């Protein structure tokens, strides 16, 4: 319906919001766009869903995302990828490590703070009728 | 794998 359309147009005004928050933070620079494969080819020998907040305000504008947990998702990813390209105890991977869960962190706060349960619940239920 | 340093 018009009224369901409504939720989900509200719904990637919200997410949007929250990306651009993250994409401006000085910490999360290297989350911002893609993993080049001419600078890192041997990224994607590791990395089997490379995602970053370009991608992800991609997504939104694409109506990929029905939920918040599906957003999510994709913010895990973000960060599980860090975590997984870059394990090592060098300072280096330590502080991506450390931004990524920063990254994680702060997303999963903004959230907490500001997007209203009943909300979220209500774009649940649509997603599971359709 | 790995970028730092």
């Amino acid at each position: 319906s018009m009224q369901e359309e409504d939720t989900f147009r509200e719904l990637r005004i919200f997410l949007r919001n929250v990306t651009h928050r993250l994409a401006i933070d000085k910490r999360f620079r290297v989350f911002t766009k893609p993993v080049d494969p001419d600078e890192v080819p041997d990224y994607v020998t590791v990395i089997k869903q490379p995602m970053d907040l370009s991608s992800v305000i991609s997504k939104i504008d694409l109506h990929k995302y029905l939920t918040v947990k599906d957003y999510l998702r994709d913010i895990d990813l973000i960060c599980s990828n860090a975590l997984e390209y870059n394990p090592d105890r060098d300072p280096g991977d330590r502080l991506i490590r450390h931004r990524a869960c920063a990254l994680r962190d702060t997303a999963y706060a903004i959230i907490k703070e500001e997007l209203d349960e009943d909300f979220e619940q209500l774009c649940e239920e649509i997603q599971e009728s359709r | 794998r790995g970028k730092g340093g």
